[PDB]
């Protein structure tokens, strides 16, 4: 445990404390008494203060402290929205729902409330994939008109044909 | 690349596809040519989810690829797939499709035409009215079934007219959008 | 594969449907095709 | 290839329908040439 085990348990306790709604940045010394692994090699103190405490993806150093990125972590509807407007508007794609739920607890509330305006993308790891509903170019078809267009075949032609169905009629 | 161009690919893809194909094709839309790479990360779809997706779009080839190779910082080659819409042979397939749409309306609006009016209620066959003569008894003064010997109804007629009319009809309706984009584009 | 091909299935899934008639209908010309398995009526004798 | 064909410049799968296609375009002329009564 002296190896990994210490260090997982910093990580695994930070990674929950900010679960409990503790915001509010926290010291590598905090964590090693809230583990009790004060213990551990100066060696291993300083490499995850500088690495470990650092490199997480979800944590950077507020006034010296380290903090769950209050910023990136979506917590309400107007965020929730502006994320996916802004992700779509700069192209960025969409964004796992997994992502949100860990940031805003019961995130649905949130979704459910913009709704149409959130498009679920379902991944074959059955993840979701949350985008924006830019409606600037919107239409949609029958299902009739939607069997009709699937009958067409479009793939086993020449591109001799794709030309000269144009030309038949005369233009 | 005109405005009409990018409407175009945007009402056709969310028409006839789904929110993927729109989505990957607004990438492709809103920059010429990307990534295979970028727009799976960008799409967070799977190799197969996206690629599959890229079947469809090459498969009615609104899309076209290229294949660009250069050396790694660590001196590994790297091949990187390069898609890019192609809105000439877009413009093409979809007028091809929509004339295809044509041809099979025309066909089925024929078939309006020539659906069969009198009926068989036991083996539930209609028969075209040029059999009236044969379908008619004089000894029972009727129309009847050969195979079920039974009565031939032939009011019941009217109801494929009148109904194959109401779903044909509407599918030019409904096209007008697309139809005035092409007429936008046909430049 | 009629309705696999009109609800529009998955490529790979209308092919392989594909392959599996065209083995089909070649096996009821010809069962001693080259390499491919004999047809059995699942019990194991060749079907003529 | 099985029961399929594949055509190489490059290699491609070659469907029955795109096998049709080219040869329901093919002429009379063509079929006499090729020895295959049209009629
Ligand atoms: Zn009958």
């Amino acid at each position: 445990g002296y190896k990994f085990g210490v260090l997982a348990k910093i990580v695994n306790y930070m990674k929950t404390r900010h679960q409990r709604g503790d915001t509010h940045p926290l010291t590598l010394d905090e964590i090693l008494d809230e583990t009790q692994h004060l213990d551990i090699g100066l060696k291993q103190k300083q490499w995850l203060m500088t690495e470990a405490l650092v490199n997480n993806p979800k944590i950077e150093v507020i006034d010296g402290k380290y903090a769950f990125k209050p910023k990136y972590n979506v917590r309400d509807k107007k965020a929730l929205l502006r994320l996916l407007d802004q992700h779509d508007q700069r192209g960025l794609g969409g964004i796992l729902l997994e992502d949100i739920e860990e940031a805003l607890p019961n995130s649905q509330k949130a979704v459910k409330a913009l709704g149409d305006q959130i498009l679920f993308v379902n991944r074959p790891d059955k993840k979701k994939i949350l985008f924006f509903n830019d409606k600037s170019c919107q239409f949609s078809v029958d299902e009739e008109f939607q069997k009709l267009w699937r009958s067409v075949t479009v793939d086993s032609m020449d591109e001799e044909k794709i030309e000269e169905y144009l030309k038949r009629q005369g233009i | 690349v005109p405005a009409a161009l990018k409407r175009l690919a945007k009402y056709v893809i969310r028409g006839f596809y789904g929110i993927e194909h729109a989505l990957a094709l607004d990438i492709l839309i809103r920059n010429s040519c990307v990534k295979e790479e970028d727009m799976l990360e960008l799409l967070k779809f799977d190799r197969k989810q996206l690629r599959s997706v890229l079947n469809n779009l090459k498969g009615d080839k609104f899309i076209k690829c290229r294949m660009r190779v250069e050396t790694a910082a660590d001196g590994k080659t790297t091949r990187h797939n390069y898609y890019f819409i192609n809105y000439r042979t877009l413009v093409n397939v979809v007028k091809y499709k929509l004339d295809h749409m044509r041809r099979r309306i025309e066909t089925d609006e024929r078939d309006s035409t020539n659906r069969a009016s009198f009926k068989c209620p036991v083996c539930s066959s209609t028969f075209t009215d040029l059999e009236a003569n044969q379908l008619f008894d004089p000894m029972t003064g009727t129309f009847r079934c050969t195979f079920c010997h039974t009565e031939v109804e032939e009011d019941e007629s009217a109801m494929p007219k009148k109904d194959a009319r109401t779903l044909l009809a509407r599918f030019n309706e409904q096209i007008e959008p697309i139809y005035a984009l092409l007429r936008e584009t046909e430049d | 594969l009629r309705r696999n091909e009109q609800n529009g299935a998955a490529a790979h899934v209308i092919a392989e449907d594909v392959k599996l008639l065209q083995f089909h209908v070649a096996t009821m010309v010809d069962n001693e095709l080259p390499g491919l398995p004999r047809a059995m009526q699942k019990s194991g004798r060749p079907l003529k | 290839s099985g029961l399929e064909l594949y055509a190489e410049w490059k290699k491609i799968l070659l469907s029955p329908e795109r096998v049709h296609e080219i040869f329901k375009r093919i002429s009379d002329e063509e079929c006499f040439v090729l020895g295959m009564e049209p009629r």
